[PDB]
């Protein structure tokens, strides 16, 4: 498995671009990640929210904004989407803060 | 309560917390099912938040043939989603 | 993370925290399965905490024919137990 | 559903007798209860233990001892057993403390 290295700071606003949406109407997005117990998991909807949207906001252009990256958001994220034709993506990014526990 | 026990028990609570608004108290109706899908798992629907896929999903889970999702049919849905997620992570390593 | 999501996620954690001692890392062996039953669900075993039933249970869960319990087969066990429990509570009110 | 009324006090040691075991070898005890979210749930074993025995101890004669009944143990318990022939019991007891939150 490959994951991009991203050096971050605790309490720093970071913006990430998560591509995957083709030139078609907004489909369902099965957001996932790779962690131990997994605390930062939440399925996102192009027409809905939930207990996660208040933490990470998704821009209409296909980007994730984190007001303050802490230690809970430190891990391997995977912005995956699911088309009704069997189409997804294995995009993985690993964020690492300077102040680790 | 053990860890695995808490996980299983939490599923029960979630169910009983949404089922009981109308129709029954131990069965999920179409209305309550929509609320559940628009709160617990909002994003698995291609219709976003519309009742389009909801009606179809209800008829997909309804195996008893009464248009009411029982825990017996609901647990299958939860299990399936979890299984697919883990299996994906298995291949995510390679 | 939503309530239902946390419940599903915890199941994955419990599994991954037991599978990986021997054999593989994403599959439960006979030895690991026993440890799981002797900790998470200790009491369902008719043999108390011995083997016997553990060996038979493994063969019951094993659907692929590898003598290893994969999450796809393990999730079914969890689902079945939870389903039976809820159904019991449903008829408990009467 | 029928449940016996048991008036208790917070921090009071209570002893409950749960019958169900016949004149046969100790079988599995599928302990359950009836609650909303259900916090005090744990499958008991005649040979094994777990996070619950530390709170409620099971006597070899078939009795449950609670060192100090609080507000978490206040509910409807159900001492149910399970034989390999399909035999259980519908015993329900409702405990109520004088100081309810």
């Amino acid at each position: 498995a490959m994951a991009q290295n991203i050096t971050a700071r605790i309490g720093e606003p970071l913006v990430l671009k998560c591509k995957g949406a083709p030139k078609k109407p907004p489909q369902r997005l099965e957001w996932k990640l790779n962690t131990g117990r997994t605390e930062a998991w939440k399925v996102l909807s192009p027409q809905g929210g939930g207990p996660w949207d208040s933490v990470a906001r998704v821009l209409p252009n296909g980007s994730l904004f984190l007001p303050a990256v802490g230690i809970q958001d430190e891990g391997i994220f995977r912005c995956q989407a699911m088309n009704r034709n069997g189409k997804e993506t294995k995009s993985n990014y690993r964020v690492r803060v300077y102040q680790i526990p | 309560m053990t860890e695995l026990e808490t996980a299983m028990g939490m599923i029960i609570d979630v169910f009983s917390r949404y089922s009981g608004s109308e129709g029954s108290t131990q069965t999920l109706t179409k209305g309550e099912l929509k609320v559940l899908m628009e709160k617990e798992l909002p994003g698995f629907l291609q219709s976003g938040k519309d009742k389009d896929a909801v009606d179809k999903l209800l008829k997909d889970l309804d195996a008893n043939g009464d248009a009411q999702v029982d825990f017996s049919e609901f647990i299958v849905f939860v299990a399936a989603i979890t299984s697919a997620c883990h299996k994906y992570f298995e291949k995510a390593g390679l």
